[PDB]
């Protein structure tokens, strides 16, 4: 129930973009992947415990079932996983982003490199309603060469420098700026503590010459997390979001994808599965993580954890973006996002169409202009949908007893009461040719007069492409009136061209009134 | 902001060649959703067909509104224009 | 699936998109890009933009929110695997009607 | 499951009860004042 | 029609209009990615190479104007039918 | 009894283009409220009568037309005193299950309000009386102080939609026989 | 699915009756063809409230309580009394209170009068 | 294995046209359509 | 509770004290000015949701009232006048210490026992800044207009001139820094062509003669010439009538900052000198070197020479102050004894601190600016080793004499064995108490041919521990008030009384269990207030 419900249909006005947070992401995680094995030595055909292509994380097989939400294969949209790390690393694709917010903060006290009333005037480019992203990022160009050239911070006045790379993949901070002031508060502590280490291990006039303080990735967020808010805006970011925050800029938590991303390919060469290149990369980031938390709870030498962490932090670093290796070298994620037809050329710019055939053509001068030829064992598998009305009740009645044999049949059926849909070679014919409730749909086979894309498989210009009329001959190729060649610059040597079927009503009208 | 009356009507008078793409492609799919004709149809099939020869009466009901690029409506009924 | 041996699905490229749209035809570029081909039907919470599982949001776990539409899996993929590292793409909506 | 406490975890004492007390009557003073 | 002349270049685009939707699908695709997020950007989805990734309607061509549906009836009865109120 | 202007968007199927502009809305809006109760107002019965329609629009993909409409409907929401006059066909051992026949029996209304030897009996009665008794199917007055409406679905009978809260504090609450 | 106004308007129980009798009038035939869920739910309710009534003309029900406008500004119970326990006054002494210490003149046998003529 | 109108019990699927859907014997109605192979 | 455990600074702090005792309504601006800076009223309503334009007007004079915003004003060429508006840090320090002060009054007004003013004088406490200002005539006009109140009057004049009675201004409803500009340009009305040469002395006599004026400015609340009429009639003394008052915390952060520095007593001696040191510290916080010293809060701080200058000029007001060096003569009658007053003092010579060492022989003051910081060092160290080993105790002190220590010598500094140590070091990398340093034997810093140095790094060692602790205050007032939520019913229906005989139950648990709230927050507060020594 005795329930109301009212839906509208809606439309996406434009997308935004942010950094989810460090809370976020355990928020639509679900399972927990702190074990290493994948395959557990019960011998099941998908043993999974805790750390591995979980049956309610998802489902990558056409047997199983997806325990969280439902269903086999098809009814799995997926659901993410979420890691717990020992001690942050680096975000390898903000690593060039991490540095920028970096040079501009104080490296002792956490503070902008800026008097109070100068960037007061900043902001002021900020606050006008013209602002488009070309200035944006223009005006954020020239407010961190502002802050580069200021030596010493205003609340506790300790000088910096500069920082940048150290080339593995780790920044330095270039400290002490002297000229010829090298009375500096800083320098004779800096002394204090190059004298007291001349004494013991005496090898040390060279090496420490030049050894200086790093920023390694549990330095940095404690760097961070004391900053005020009332000064990110000047960075870039902004507040109000609860992800606002530039902690969330670096690995603490990352999350585990869907497996259906991710699916097993089961390539039939063995009884066993070729397993893909994330979870045999994400299986042992869970198993250094595991050893640094159980290594340092135990007691191990931190000369040891010290590269461990660094391994850690090489393998984050690849896992995601695999240009970092500096050597069969593994796929990524952004190793497949970019390059000729990876992604967004070949998956979402030019995809993969059904109803569709690619055979040889033939000339025929004696048909006309706008028709064009399809052979009839090809146009009694390419179909048209068809709702039935008053108007076509009587042929549909007719065309339906034909069956999928006969060329002018149809080879579907979908009731409207029917869910899925119905076959036409099973099951008794007639005695469903005389129902056909006016509501439903059937598919008959191609037939003289409908409406057919055409085109030649390298394009030259918008006039490649062109819609015609059909007409069914028996023979076994496509044949088209000669006259319309000089577009298509055919030349009939065993060239292929590919026809397209639109299926709509609505599109079909669209190919004749501009494309015909 | 709102919809312009017939006094400060400042477009074309002419159906364009997109329009009657849209029209013969929005007519023909209520003649499959079983919408009743306005002309005299004969033994008849194919609803695209029947639409394009309803097109040259004019008995097509309906309106188009053209937007001006300032957020400004326009109306135009079918018959009003001529091809 | 690519192949005349693996039961073919010919590639309809690039270089044609540009082609259509320079008829300015707009109704079968989406029906021979998503509707033929990709059409899948995804719910999106409407506040804290971003899809969940059968009639959930699971990040405010609330069931009320949602909104059914479809989009292509090519680009839903996207927003599970561009989500994978630390970018959200966060989804605002609107109505199509009352302009 | 977070462990390692803060040591500062006791019964309250007579020295700080009415300490305590001067708190709850503040801001009901506060709310059932002006605003 | 920004006051210079500049290229098709990657750093070309990155001045001719930044959408990242569209200069995703450019060579470079990832490094204006992760900055789009630093920066939380927000761009309107109107473009051509936008709407086809999105699987809208797109705006122009045959989708400029929009088909409205002639409701043929006026105010002469759509009168209320209220009577009786307290007395 | 009340009127309640709202608003609201409907579409028609193309099929009901020969039935005219205000009977087709009226009939997609009726199977559409007919019985149905509204979050936080009360539970509409028929569309009253039509306010103001606006110009309909067309989907690009579906085909219909749609239309946005104005209107008030009748709902009944008598009073926060109001004596009213129901039926009975369920009792229970912790209150009354006052139900109204024909129209809705989603009502559990208890007893909290009257003298203090009230209780269960077995044997047909409500309780033992220091008196005409009642029993089904006859007229049984009480009248409504309150309601609760909650509409919470937490996916994972006592219909939350429409409760509301009675009285039988006065003399002859209980039976209508026991007064005229 | 907006809501403006909850209570715009006050319909009294004679239009709830008058206005179902002509939608049972296009009805096809209600009631009498022994021999949609609005065709179930609106047998119940033509059913209900004109039995009080049961077990007329609107210029009746409609001056009733004119001449008995004897308030001052708590005058909305004038649509409330319509069917509620018709001639009887010690039922009207539950509807509506502070009216003991009140009326306590001839009104109180004038609202007998008024509830008598109908009924 | 149980289609959801007759619940027939064996399946035939259909290799003539290439479209590999999978129909119960007895009634004719398709039971899975578009197969998700394993490349 | 993760969703508060990550992604909040003190702004979760703040938040949580406007909706603590305060309207809902002024929740979400008062952190929308923080988490953006500064805003004025005419972008401040696009920001936030839910609050008109005159709505925001209605609600930010609440918090202007009890001092929680500081206004500015600042005129344009071209623009009107537009009103940008600051954030105050200090008056909501009020509102966190607002029990503490009470137990204030009590323990510094030891003049009196046995007074039918202890409710009153509790009161005037919860009047003059829980309702906003205060002014003479606002208690004057009370429910008592004369009743006796001459006895109430005059006793505030004791109440005010002991301190932290400063009439407010301009000064405290404006922050420091947007009226040094004002002050600076003033003594920048020079024309350049007067002696135009060696143009670096130009801002030098304009900074040196608004340094002493802005020491004017800052006497101004100080200077008591003023906060005080002479009566001819019918009384001794009273301040003036039309002065508009509140309390602030100078005098109480540095009475906070000696009940502080008591507590090193206690540990470093018994209790006799325990007993003998309150009363040498009592006399002296009157006129005391300010804790936050405002003086160097934003100016010329960035270079060495003026940063030399502002404890330069620091040491010798405090050598050479006048309110504090006392005699070592008249304390010992302070006591309710010439020789044990130089010989328990005696020991306040040869203790570890510096505290009472330099002075002329005769005559003792109490160093201040090198005091503090080894006060920072005492606790800070002591808290590692509450909550772990101390083991960590013994590493913790072992770093700061064996300056860039290795892990080779801290087994001849050092006595444990090789499994517990580095089970208890990296819990303190961790906790950023060591700071690590690598330097390499190859070349791109290689991580395995190379060898490791650590730090102490005295700056982040304690950003660290401070924070730590602003989260946990606000982690237990977000548990105050979802306790409010719950059992919500019948503590309205307690408050509308001014009883079922089972309900009563519930209502002692939830009442007790809170009382463990404010108890346990002035723990963690003393703690915190140590590191406000900065
Ligand atoms: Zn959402």
């Amino acid at each position: 129930k005795e329930v109301v419900v009212s839906e509208t249909p809606k439309r996406i006005k434009g997308l935004e973009f942010s950094a989810l947070s460090a809370a976020d992401i355990v928020a639509q995680s679900e399972v927990e992947v702190s074990t290493r094995d994948l395959f557990d030595l019960e011998k099941d055909r998908a043993p999974k415990a805790n750390g591995a292509l979980d049956p309610k994380m998802g489902v990558s097989s056409s047997s199983l079932e997806c325990a969280t939400c439902h269903g086999n294969l098809a009814s799995c949209h997926g659901h993410f996983g979420h890691l717990k790390l020992a001690l942050p690393v680096f975000h390898i694709g903000y690593f060039k982003a991490t540095i920028q917010i970096l040079q501009g903060i104080c490296k002792n006290c956490s503070a902008i490199l800026l008097s109070e009333t100068d960037k007061r005037q900043f902001l002021h480019e900020l606050r006008r309603p013209g602002v488009d992203n070309l200035r944006r990022m223009g005006i954020l160009k020239k407010i961190l060469d502002q802050c580069k050239k200021q030596r010493r911070c205003l609340h506790c006045g300790a000088l910096n420098g500069v920082v940048k790379k150290a080339a593995a993949l780790k920044i330095i901070h270039d400290t002490f700026r002297w000229v010829g002031k090298k009375s500096a508060p800083e320098k004779d502590i800096w002394v204090g503590e190059w004298k007291e280490v001349l004494a013991h291990n005496p090898e040390l006039e060279r090496y420490v010459k030049r050894c200086m303080d790093d920023l390694n990735p549990l330095k940095t967020l404690n760097l961070f997390k004391q900053i005020k808010s009332a000064d990110c805006e000047l960075l870039g970011i902004d507040a109000t979001v609860p992800s606002g925050r530039p902690e969330t800029y670096i690995w603490r938590y990352l999350p585990a994808p869907p497996v259906c991303i991710r699916p097993s390919v089961m390539m039939q060469d063995s009884p066993a599965s070729n397993e893909d290149d994330l979870t045999v990369k994400l299986t042992e980031i869970v198993w250094t993580s595991s050893l640094i938390k159980a290594g340092l709870d135990k007691g191990i030498s931190i000369n040891n954890m010290m590269e461990h962490w660094d391994y850690l932090q090489l393998t984050v670093a690849m896992y995601i973006n695999s240009d970092s290796v500096n050597p069969k070298p593994i796929r990524g994620f952004c190793q497949r996002l970019k390059g000729k037809q990876g992604r967004f050329r070949g998956n979402l710019s030019g995809k993969r169409v059904d109803f569709s055939g690619r055979t040889v053509i033939s000339p025929d001068p004696n048909l006309s202009i706008d028709e064009v030829a399809v052979p009839d064992r090809v146009a009694k598998v390419l179909t048209y949908p068809e709702k039935v009305t008053r108007y076509n009740r009587h042929k549909l009645q007719e065309l339906i007893v034909n069956g999928p044999n006969v060329h002018p049949g149809a080879n579907y059926l979908l009731k409207r009461n029917e869910d899925a849909r119905r076959n036409l070679r099973y099951g008794d014919r007639m005695k469903l040719a005389k129902n056909l409730q006016i509501g439903d749909v059937v598919e008959r086979h191609l037939e003289d007069g409908d409406v057919v894309l055409f085109n030649r498989q390298p394009s030259l210009h918008r006039l490649s492409i062109l819609s015609h009329y059909a007409k069914i001959r028996p023979w076994r190729t496509f044949r088209l009136n000669e006259c319309v060649c000089t577009p298509y610059n055919a030349d009939f040597d065993g060239d292929e061209m590919n026809l397209h079927v639109p299926q709509t009503e609505e599109a079909r009208a669209e190919a004749i009134n501009l494309m015909g | 902001e709102k919809a312009i009356p017939k006094d400060q009507r400042a477009t074309t008078p002419y159906m364009t060649k997109y329009e009657r793409a849209r029209i013969l492609g929005t007519r023909a799919l209520q003649i499959s959703m079983n919408a009743p004709v306005f002309v005299d149809l004969e033994g008849e099939t194919d609803p695209l067909r029947i639409a394009m020869k309803e097109l040259a009466e004019k008995k097509i009901p309906l309106v188009i509104r053209r937007y001006l690029p300032d957020g400004s409506f326009e109306d135009w009924s079918v018959e009003e224009l001529i091809v | 699936t690519e192949g005349r041996s693996r039961d073919g699905g010919l590639r309809l490229g690039e270089m044609e998109r540009d082609c259509v749209i320079a008829y300015g035809a707009s109704q079968l570029l989406l029906e021979r890009l998503m509707i033929s081909s990709d059409a899948f039907e995804v719910d999106v919470c409407d506040k804290c933009g971003l899809m969940g599982y059968s009639g959930w949001c699971t990040t405010c776990k609330s069931a009320e929110n949602i909104i059914k539409m479809t989009i292509p899996y090519a680009a839903k993929l996207l927003f599970q695997e561009l989500l994978s590292m630390n970018i959200a793409p966060r989804l605002r909506l609107e109505d199509i009607f009352q302009q | 499951f977070p462990s390692i406490p803060l040591p500062i975890n006791g019964p309250i004492t007579n020295k700080e009860r009415s300490l305590a007390v001067k708190y709850i009557n503040f801001g009901k003073t506060v709310k059932d004042g002006p605003f | 029609y920004k006051g210079e002349v500049l290229g098709i270049t990657r750093f070309g685009l990155s001045k001719m209009r930044d959408s990242v939707l569209q200069l995703a699908s450019f060579e470079k695709t990832t490094d204006h990615l992760f900055d789009a997020a630093f920066y939380m950007k927000k761009d309107a989805v109107e473009g051509v190479s936008e709407c086809i990734i999105l699987g809208q309607t797109m705006s122009i061509g045959t989708g400029s104007f929009k088909v409205v549906k002639g409701t043929n009836i006026s105010e002469k009865d759509l009168v209320p039918k209220r009577c009786l109120f307290e007395s | 009894f009340i009127l309640s202007k709202i608003a609201d968007l409907v579409r028609i199927p193309p099929d009901q283009f020969h039935r005219d502009t205000i009977s087709a809305i009226t009939h997609q809006l009726n199977n559409k409220f007919a019985n149905k109760i509204i979050p936080n107002v009360g539970l509409c019965i028929t569309i009253y009568d039509l306010l103001t329609v606006e110009e309909g629009q067309l989907k690009p993909g579906d085909g219909s037309s749609y239309i946005n409409v104005t209107f008030r409907a009748v709902v009944f929401k008598p009073f926060l005193g109001e004596i009213v006059t129901g039926w009975i066909s369920k009792c229970t051992a912790e209150g009354i299950k006052v139900s109204l026949l024909g129209i809705f029996d989603d009502i559990f209304i208890p007893q909290n309000m009257l003298f203090e030897g009230c209780y269960y009996t077995p044997e047909e009665s409500a309780w033992i009386w220091p008196k005409l008794y009642f029993d089904v199917n006859e007229k049984i007055r009480f009248r409504i102080e309150r309601e609760v409406f909650v509409d919470v679905k937490p996916k994972s009978e006592k219909p939350p939609a429409y409760a509301l809260l009675g009285s039988c504090q006065t003399d002859g609450m209980g039976l209508v026989s026991w007064w005229e | 699915m907006k809501v403006l106004e909850e209570r715009n308007a006050f319909l009294s129980d004679y239009e709830v009756l008058k206005f179902l009798t002509d939608l049972e009038k296009k009805h096809l035939w209600d009631q009498k063809s022994l021999a949609p869920e609005l065709q179930g739910i609106t047998r119940n309710v033509v059913n209900y409230l004109s039995i009080n009534k049961n077990f007329m003309s609107d210029e009746s029900f409609a001056e009733l309580m004119t001449k008995l406008n004897s308030f001052k500004l708590f005058k909305a119970e004038k649509l409330q009394i319509v069917n509620q326990l018709p001639a009887n006054m010690v039922h009207l002494y539950s509807i509506v209170e502070e009216c003991d210490a009140r009326f306590d003149e001839k009104t109180i046998e004038e609202m007998l009068e008024i509830i008598s003529g109908y009924a | 294995p149980v289609c959801k109108n007759c619940h027939g019990t064996e399946f035939e699927r259909d290799l003539s046209n290439a479209n590999n859907d999978l129909v119960c014997k007895a009634c004719g109605v398709v039971s899975e359509d578009n197969p998700i192979v394993s490349e | 509770s993760l969703e508060q455990r990550t992604l909040n600074p003190d702004l979760f702090l703040y938040k949580e004290l406007v909706k603590a005792h305060l309207g809902e309504r002024a929740a979400s601006v008062i952190g929308m000015l923080v988490a953006l800076g500064r805003l004025s009223v005419r972008e401040l309503v696009e920001k936030i949701d839910g609050m008109d334009v005159d709505s925001v007007k209605t609600t930010l004079v609440s918090l202007t009232q009890l001092r929680c915003v500081k206004y500015l004003q600042e005129t344009a060429i071209s623009g009107k006048k537009t009103t940008y508006y600051y954030y105050n840090e200090e008056g909501i320090h009020i509102l966190l210490y607002s029990g503490l002060i009470i137990d204030e009054i009590i323990t510094q007004m030891r003049v009196n026992d046995e007074e039918e003013h202890k409710q009153l004088v509790a009161e005037i406490v919860q009047n003059v800044i829980s309702l906003g200002s205060l002014t003479v005539e606002d208690y004057l006009s009370s429910v008592t207009s004369d009743s006796m109140k001459y006895t109430i009057s005059s006793l505030f004049v004791q109440l005010c001139e002991m301190g932290y009675l400063i009439q407010i201004s301009k000064l405290h409803y404006t922050p420091i820094e947007d009226l040094w500009q004002f002050l600076y340009e003033k003594h920048y009305k020079n024309i350049p062509r007067n002696s135009p040469l060696s143009d670096l002395k130009k801002r030098s006599q304009a900074k040196m003669n608004a340094k002493t004026d802005f020491a004017k400015i800052i006497n101004k609340p100080n200077e008591l010439s003023q906060i005080l009429t002479v009566d001819p009639k019918t009384s001794l003394r009273i301040v003036k009538p039309t002065v508009s008052l509140t309390i602030n915390l100078d005098r109480f952060m540095k009475g906070r900052r000696s009940k502080q520095l008591i507590n090193l007593a206690k540990t470093r001696v018994g209790s006799v000198t325990a007993q003998v040191y309150k009363i040498a510290l009592r006399l002296t916080e009157q006129k005391s070197p300010k804790i936050r010293d405002p003086l160097t809060q934003t100016g010329l701080l960035q270079d060495l020479e003026e940063a030399k200058s502002f404890q330069d000029e620091a040491e010798l007001v405090e050598e050479k102050t006048p309110g504090l060096t006392f005699n070592a003569i008249d304390l010992a009658r302070h006591l309710p004894s010439a020789s044990l007053i130089n010989s328990h003092l005696k020991i306040l010579a040869s203790s570890n601190f510096p505290f009472l060492n330099e002075t002329k022989p005769g005559v003792y003051y109490v160093p201040y600016s090198k005091l503090m910081p080894v006060l920072k060092s005492s606790v800070y160290e002591y808290v590692i080793a509450s909550t772990l080993g101390p083991s960590a105790m013994r590493l913790s002190r072992c770093i700061r004499d064996n300056k860039l220590v290795s892990e080779k010598i801290i087994n001849s500094t050092a006595l444990m064995k090789e499994k517990d140590i580095r089970s208890t070091l990296a819990s303190l990398i961790r906790y950023n108490s060591v700071e690590i340093q690598e330097v390499p034997r190859t070349a791109d810093r290689s991580a395995s041919r190379a060898v490791f140095l650590f730090r102490c790094k005295e700056t982040h060692s304690y950003n660290f521990m401070r924070q730590n602790l602003e989260w946990n205050m606000a982690n237990l007032l977000f548990k105050k008030e979802k306790l409010k939520q719950e059992n919500s019913t019948l503590l309205k229906k307690a408050n509308r009384d001014d009883l079922l005989p089972s309900e009563l139950n519930q209502l002692k648990m939830v009442n007790e269990r809170e009382l463990n709230v404010f108890a346990r927050l002035s723990r963690l507060l003393s703690l915190w207030e140590v590191f406000q020594m900065a």
